[PDB]
């Protein structure tokens, strides 16, 4: 026995038995993978090829032990419809001198990037009010749900602030409403209504997702158009 | 008020816990800063992440409730939350389950049997033994090997392969019993089948 030859196409690194690697999604055609495999031997004491390579998203390159992206026609894409969360292949180590095969998986984990902007499911929202909802009524709970702004990322990237913007061409709308709770949405009224005064306000609602860094924030806004209908009472009111 | 943010490294990349890490351990402790100074409560999200995991709400302690095994699973895209005063902020780990060595070689097509002459030339194959293992690479890697060694017949490492060493007699031996082991290349902690293999001989007039 010279064991110098079951030793070969064994891992000379250390760590779990699968190799693991992140890397962004949409990244370019060409990116390096795994930069070496760490496997004794020589691709002649060995050879490698590749296993369960579905959509060839990897290139190996024998001598150096070295996986690429293969992208050219199309983009890797985590988020739908594409969810690419992940891609496994396995590297095949055929031992040349004693004749053992050893398979060698790779696990590529396919990082978020916010790429994608919030999309309001409805083009316009809308609501009447009748001008005797007491204050402090909730008086819109629809950019709750699944029917406000949709942002198709992941965790942060994908989560959403709600916030009622200035309106030059409505400026009270921001001061009788209120969205108190930005990742709810609920809009609540802070002043008494009056039909007779006013009956109708544009309000400007923005919806920004929660890119860690401010600088890679998106941005969607829509229009809250409150009708004010008209009130009357029993009593010495309206 | 701002919302919480999360800190632990592996929601940027991913968290490695081995399939052999018993019930009721701590895999770890998220960990988030409010700018508020603020109280926070953590949890879990998720039917399946809930089944596996539970989270302590102050601490923000995970432990493992279920065990894992690689052989049926080895990702889980898991949601962790944590919430403040105004409302809840979710995060997904990619988890990934490593492998460890914990499943031996399994023998295939047994009981293994053999019936040659006893004039079979030296060099013939007679027999070829099988197994798999289902660990990742050299924990399901096989070599077959007698145990003990044989000067009449000899295995291949690699391929099973049996052949005859060294001339047979029926009038000396006319049955042989032999075992095959049957080893993974784990490096650190390596596992074994036996095989029991049953070589006849018939008799020529020679
Ligand atoms: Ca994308
Ligand atoms: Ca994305
Ligand atoms: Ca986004
Ligand atoms: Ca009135
Ligand atoms: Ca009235
Ligand atoms: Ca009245
Ligand atoms: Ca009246
Ligand atoms: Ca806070
Ligand atoms: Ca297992
Ligand atoms: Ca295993
Ligand atoms: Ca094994
Ligand atoms: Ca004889
Ligand atoms: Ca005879
Ligand atoms: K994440
Ligand atoms: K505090």
């Amino acid at each position: 026995s010279d064991d110098w030859q079951y030793e070969e196409c064994k891992l000379s690194r250390t760590g779990p038995p699968a190799t693991i690697v992140a890397i962004d999604e949409e990244s370019p055609n060409g990116t390096v993978l795994v930069e070496n495999m760490q496997i004794n031997g020589r691709a002649r004491t060995i050879s490698l090829s590749l296993r369960d390579n579905y959509g060839h998203w990897v290139i190996l390159d024998p001598v150096k032990q070295r996986l690429y992206l293969n992208s050219t026609g199309r983009v890797l894409d985590r988020d739908p419809p594409s969810y690419i969360h992940s891609i496994v292949v396995q590297v095949q180590c055929t031992n040349e001198l004693v004749g053992t095969v050893i398979l060698h998986e790779v696990r590529i984990v396919v990082r978020d990037r916010n790429d994608n902007p919030p999309r309001f499911q409805q083009p316009r929202y809308y609501v009447a009010i009748n001008e005797l909802t007491p204050v402090g009524t909730t008086i819109f709970s629809g950019f709750s749900g699944n029917n406000g702004a949709v942002d198709i990322d992941d965790g942060p990237n994908g989560q959403i602030e709600y916030t009622i913007q200035y309106n030059p061409y409505d400026p009270t709308a921001n001061r009788t409403f209120d969205i108190p709770l930005t990742l709810s949405g609920s809009v609540v009224l802070r002043e008494r209504l009056n039909y007779e005064e006013i009956t109708r306000y544009l309000v400007i609602i923005q919806a920004n997702d929660r890119a860690p860094d401010p600088k890679e924030r998106l941005t969607a806004t829509t229009t809250l158009t409150v009708d004010v209908l008209d009130g009357d009472d029993l009593g010495p009111l309206e | 008020n701002q919302p919480p943010r999360f800190q632990n490294y592996f929601f940027q990349s991913y968290l490695l816990i081995y399939e052999n890490t018993p019930v009721g351990s701590s895999i770890t402790q998220l960990t988030a800063v409010d700018p508020d100074g603020e109280p926070l409560i953590f949890g879990v999200v998720g039917e399946e992440a809930s089944r596996f995991f539970a989270v302590q709400e102050n601490t923000g302690v995970v432990w493992l409730r279920q065990p894992l095994d690689r052989e049926t699973k080895s990702e889980m895209q898991v949601v962790f939350s944590v919430s403040d005063s105004q409302g809840v902020v979710k995060d997904t780990v990619n988890i990934q389950i490593g492998d460890v060595n914990d499943n031996a070689p399994t023998f295939h097509n047994q009981p293994y049997t053999v019936n040659i002459p006893e004039d079979t030339s030296v060099g013939t194959s007679i027999f070829m033994v099988n197994a798999t293992d289902p660990d990742q690479g050299t924990g399901g890697s096989v070599l077959f090997s007698f145990q003990p060694p044989s000067p009449f017949f000899s295995i291949d490492g690699a391929r099973g392969i049996i052949t005859v060493s060294r001339l047979l007699d029926y009038e000396v031996t006319s049955a042989y019993q032999l075992t095959v082991n049957a080893t993974d290349q784990d490096k650190l902690h390596p596992l074994s089948s036996l095989a029991n293999l049953a070589i006849t001989l018939s008799d020529i007039q020679d």
